[PDB]
């Protein structure tokens, strides 16, 4: 019972359990990825990066039990058995672009291998390559992206930030530590609530805040002097791919005259080009969507009813018009810059 | 014999230069400026690449002289000179081009060959993209005759369903042809003149128009009408996009205006039947019209999507600074 | 030599010419002071040029001079580290920074002959203050047989103004000065404006005398082209927001204490009249990283 302008897009439940109709001992796919696939529907989820640390440890563990064919060789054999598994991946919960370019990646160098060295000895290179890119790739950028930002915070302001992301906790953490006084405000919206995740970290740490939920931005606006947001891809145009609800902070901000900064990494440059904050998404369980009331809990039983359909997206898109900065591991750019710069 | 004709075949191309043209594509102009230039280069004597680049130039000089308006023409002559550049740099391994060597010519020609393939295979990887940008029941708006929005809108229009709109230019109205040919391969298409294109923008989705050439700001210079598109689309900030491949890019910059457009007789409004009332008045016919980069959001090319602050860098890697002005 | 031969050199040779900017002194300075030095090992020298540097900059507070010192440190040393003896590696970056300053002193005709034919026939222009690099491109104008009307402002509170006004005169054009409040009132009549530029910044803004703002702004409302003209040597490393990011050490010279200088943003800005060519200020920002080698 979809919309007929999402029809192309699926919709899935998180009660159509797909572990049912196979064996438990798990000979099809791996067992430890069968666990991952299992937990992508409960949890794990932030940003792009739990995910895809623990992709790339399944994948480590199972290159870990491989064995080599009497008449074929890894590169051929590795490629065509690790395509059904991802699919399978895929059918559990869409994927991001981060874990497209860690695949891409990964099937880079599996294809390089030559074929004089050892199974053990490719094994323990392979190892080797994925233990270096995990940790060029995320830890060190994050603290380059940390010592850059640090420059752009100053005694008494007011920093707003929205949603859940590690980065930005990280980054006010380490501004904090290094002696600098400020406040924050946090702003929420329905139905994840993900924003508990920093008032709980902030007030942890020692840093006085505020909290209030979306639609109420307009009050405080006039107070605010900065606002920081992360991202979840780049796209090649410049545009901005973030969780639904950016686009409309930055356009107040715009409206009330308030600078808008921008953290991301160097490793989520896609390569799409995207025209509007439509089409391109991904639909969730509509049920969620239940008020809980507690007395006449209204939508119930929602598909009696002819005609009514209920939305959940998840992603938007913010045009380049709208952002002031971008800090990556390499420096600070405008925004319309992103595309010359990165592409090399 | 091999002088006498090349003489004849220069002097045959500028003077149809000047007499006004004919019914060619873009494609066809390139093609032909690429083989006389690569005729050219087999039937003349020269040394060292100093006499070579001199002739190269002059003979440009010549030919861009003869029609101010055509821009094609000198692309695919500074196109030749940086290839040649390079050729030269690379053999060799302030500068000086009198060394001399015996391998020149036969890699200049395979370097010429290998462009002219390319050219030949442009415009389906154009047409490949359609499937990305249009949905079903939507609204498209178009102006003027353009082969490749012919070609962009026929290949979506085998798996989708929508609905064309075009508006005629009417010095010459050609946007009858386009929507002829568009309702003959089975789209939904309405015809409209050129006065109720404000009053019609509340009902459109998306703009997808041609050009004549790209300058190296992003600015544009299209048919005349495209200004007063480009606005209203921007009043209810309708998306726009622009279909052109990469021989449409010039080195060049918004400053000599005056031969910027280009001015016909102005028959075409006023007959001469009038009487003497075309004693006193004064008609002004003018074709093209520029365009400023703030009012484009796409790049169509032969090989993805670009914003129109990316155009310089393609640019840097096109032309050498020192071919700019011939 | 110390520090009281390097102001002593630094002021007379600035009084000696005054058609010389400040940058081309500080470089002069520094040639001289790399000639006069006794020392073996290279950092030794890194860090008596960086002491040098910085006492230079504590006398004169313009944006030009720091980036005009970095620039020259970092493009003296290209190659210098091959053989073992310190003359050799002495005597190359003699011969570099003599190069440099050969090749920094072209950049002005080139502007002039890049800027000139944007210039209409029968136009009125408008700018401020006082600047040598507009007086070369209109003279460069004048000499292409063209005529033109000239509008300048009296540029509170030292009056440089009236200086470009009685220099414009000598060369017979009609020239007229108007008030520091009156620039919205006359822009009705403009048709484009050119000012000079004290630095460039990252994301393509610049930094310039006191009153540019709102010129621009007002020029923005009624839609007339903004044409800049700069040197290579004036590009800064900062990325100011608004009007308070600006470093303090700019602002005053050594409200009510009358800042000298003013941002200005890359969104009300057409082109750039650089010795590299002509950029839009998307492209700044690329250019800006080739250039700081």
């Amino acid at each position: 019972s979809k919309v007929s302008l999402f029809s192309h897009l699926p919709q899935y439940s998180r009660q159509n359990s797909l572990t049912q109709f196979m064996s438990i001992p798990s000979s099809v796919i791996h067992p430890a990825m069968v666990r991952l696939g299992l937990q992508y529907s409960q949890g794990l989820v932030s940003g792009s990066n739990a995910r895809c640390i623990a992709l790339l440890r399944a994948l480590q563990q199972v290159i870990q039990d491989y064995t080599t064919p009497p008449n074929e060789e890894l590169s051929r054999d590795l490629v065509n058995k690790l395509k059904p598994y991802m699919s399978f991946l895929t059918q559990c919960r869409p994927l991001s672009a981060s874990m497209h370019n860690a695949i891409k990646f990964l099937n880079k160098e599996i294809t390089s291998v030559g074929s004089s060295k050892r199974e053990e000895e490719a094994k323990s290179e392979l190892r080797a390559a994925i233990d270096r890119y995990v940790q060029e790739k995320i830890v060190l950028a994050a603290q380059a992206i940390s010592r850059f930002a640090y420059q752009k915070i100053s005694n008494g302001d007011v920093i707003l930030v929205y949603g859940c992301s590690s980065l930005v906790s990280r980054i006010l953490q380490e501004a904090w530590t290094e002696g600098r006084r400020f406040r924050v405000v946090v702003v929420d919206s329905r139905p994840w609530l993900e924003g508990r995740h920093t008032l709980r970290s902030l007030v942890h740490a020692g840093v006085p805040a505020s909290y209030l939920l979306i639609p109420a931005a307009s009050y405080v606006l006039p107070e605010v002097s900065k606002v920081l947001l992360g991202a979840h891809a780049l796209l090649a145009n410049g545009s901005v791919m973030s969780r639904v609800g950016t686009a409309q902070l930055a356009l107040v901000a715009r409206a009330h005259n308030v600078p808008v900064l921008v953290c991301c990494e160097t490793y989520k440059f896609c390569e799409r080009v995207q025209t509007d904050a439509f089409v391109s998404n991904e639909l969730d369980d509509p049920d969620d969507l239940q008020c809980k009331r507690g007395e006449h809990v209204a939508l119930a039983n929602w598909q009696n009813h002819a005609s009514l359909r209920l939305l959940n997206l998840v992603y938007d898109v913010t045009p380049p018009e709208l952002v002031d900065l971008v800090i990556t591991e390499l420096g600070m750019i405008p925004c319309s810059s992103v595309p010359v710069v990165l592409r090399v | 014999a091999k002088g006498s004709e090349l003489s004849e075949r220069i002097e045959s191309f500028v003077e149809t230069l000047k007499r006004g043209g004919g019914p060619r594509s873009s494609e066809e102009m390139a093609r032909e400026t690429l083989g006389l230039l690569r005729q050219i280069i087999t039937d003349h004597r020269w040394s060292n690449a100093g006499e070579l680049m001199e002739l190269i130039r002059r003979e440009g000089r010549r030919m861009t002289a003869a029609q101010p308006s055509e821009t094609t023409v000198g692309n695919m002559v500074r196109r030749v000179l940086k290839i040649i550049r390079e050729e030269y740099g690379r053999l060799h391994g302030n500068e000086d081009f009198s060394f001399h060597y015996a391998q020149l010519q036969s890699n200049i020609i395979e370097a010429i060959n290998e462009l002219l393939v390319e050219l030949e295979g442009t415009m389906e990887n154009i047409a490949a993209q359609a499937l990305e940008h249009i949905h079903s029941n939507e609204v498209i708006m178009t102006i003027g005759f353009s082969r490749t929005v012919e070609a962009f809108l026929k290949e979506a229009a085998r798996k989708r369903k929508f609905h064309v709109i075009v508006a005629e230019c009417a010095p010459f109205c050609q946007g009858h042809e386009m929507a002829v040919n568009l309702s003959k391969a089975g789209i939904e298409t309405t015809v409209m003149t050129d006065a109720a294109i404000f009053a019609v923008m509340s009902r459109v989705n998306k703009v997808i128009i041609g050009t004549k050439t790209i300058l190296a700001n992003g600015a544009l210079r299209a048919v005349t009408g495209t200004h007063t598109l480009a606005l209203a689309a921007k009043h209810h900030s309708t998306p726009l996009i622009v279909c052109a491949p990469m021989f449409k890019l010039s080195p060049q910059f918004p400053n000599e205006e005056d031969s910027f457009h280009k001015f016909v007789a102005p028959e075409e409004v006023l007959p001469f039947t009038e009487g003497d009332i075309l004693e006193k008045v004064s008609v002004h016919c003018p074709v093209f019209d520029y365009v400023p980069p703030e009012l484009i959001t796409l790049f169509i090319s032969n090989i993805g999507g670009n914003a129109p602050s990316y155009i310089y860098r393609l640019m840097s890697e096109l032309y050498h600074p020192d071919d700019h002005v011939l | 030599m110390d520090d009281k031969e390097l102001i002593e050199y630094f002021k007379s040779q600035m009084k000696e010419d005054p058609d010389m900017a400040s940058a081309v002194a500080a470089i002069r300075t520094l040639l001289e002071f790399l000639k006069r030095d006794k020392g073996e090992t290279i950092q030794g020298l890194r860090a008596n040029l960086t002491s040098a540097i910085e006492t230079l900059c504590g006398v004169d507070s313009s944006v030009a001079v720091s980036s005009g010192g970095e620039l020259f440190l970092r493009f003296i040393s290209l190659a210098s580290l091959e053989y073992s003896d310190y003359s050799k590696c002495k005597k190359i970056m003699i011969e570099r920074g003599e190069l440099f300053l050969r090749r920094i002193s072209l950049s002005r005709n080139k502007i002039a002959d890049l800027c000139h034919t944007f210039i209409k026939d029968g136009a009125t222009i408008l700018t401020h203050a006082y600047s040598r690099v507009v007086l070369r491109v209109l003279e460069a104008a004048v000499a292409a047989k063209k005529r033109f009307s000239v509008y300048v402002t009296e540029s509170q509170p030292d009056l440089s103004g009236k200086k470009m006004a009685k220099a414009l005169c000598h060369l017979n054009v009609p020239v007229t000065v108007v008030l520091d409040a009156a620039v919205g009132y006359i822009m009705e009549k403009a048709d484009l404006v050119i000012v000079g530029a004290e630095g460039v910044v990252e994301n393509g803004g610049i930094i310039n005398k006191i009153g540019t703002n709102q010129m621009a702004v007002c020029a923005k409302a009624q839609n007339k082209p903004f044409y800049v003209v700069a040197e290579s040597f004036k590009f800064v490393r900062l990325f100011p927001l608004n009007q308070q990011d600006v470093p303090d050490k700019f602002k005053y010279k050594a409200k009510e204490e009358h800042p000298w200088v003013d941002y200005t943003a890359p969104s009300l800005i057409t082109l750039l009249f650089t010795d590299l060519g002509v950029l839009t200020p998307s492209a700044v920002s690329d250019e800006l990283i080739k250039l700081y080698l």
